């Protein structure tokens, strides 16, 4: 409960706060659409890294809304 | 941009409200049309240089969309429209 009091500089926590989290916003997104454009490769990618390709977009869109729910709830 | 957030928020609400694909054309149809006309004031100018790049990436994602006919080929566009809004 102590760690509850609300303190001297909430707003520039805040924006410091929004700062962050829209650079990983942008660093994310950035980093989705070079995946994207990475996969790409012109070939079926049967028995391939493909599936490892799925994989890590399944973890980034969870980051992503993550993200996004986070700054809508600051 | 305020006609382009009027055409965005409607889109937007229609989408997460109803999901159909003829009222998604309807309300994505006029934003899209109207770049390409040229110039013609000094905010058009400095609105066509600074958001057109990012419209037009995602515009991939629904020409696709027009001949796959699959749902999540919008997920990635809706993500770049949301960064818009």
């Amino acid at each position: 409960l102590k760690h509850f009091i609300s303190g001297f500089q909430d707003a520039e926590v805040i924006l410091r706060l929004q700062q962050e989290f829209e650079e990983q916003y942008q660093q994310l997104h950035s980093q989705l659409q070079h995946l994207q454009n990475q996969s790409h490769l012109q070939q079926q990618q049967s028995q391939q890294q493909q599936q490892h390709l799925e994989q890590q977009q399944m973890k980034i869109e969870k980051q992503i809304r993550h993200c996004q729910v986070m700054q809508n709830q600051l | 941009h305020e006609q382009w957030y009027e055409g965005l928020d409607d889109a937007s609400r229609q989408f997460f409200g109803e999901h159909n694909t003829e009222k998604m054309f309807a309300a994505l149809e006029p934003l899209y049309e109207m770049l390409k006309r040229g110039p013609e004031t000094l905010r058009e100018i400095s609105f066509q240089n600074s958001f057109g790049r990012d419209l037009n990436d995602a515009y991939e994602w629904l020409m696709n969309y027009k001949k796959s006919k699959d749902v999540s080929n919008l997920n990635q566009a809706w993500d770049i429209y949301y960064n818009v809004f």
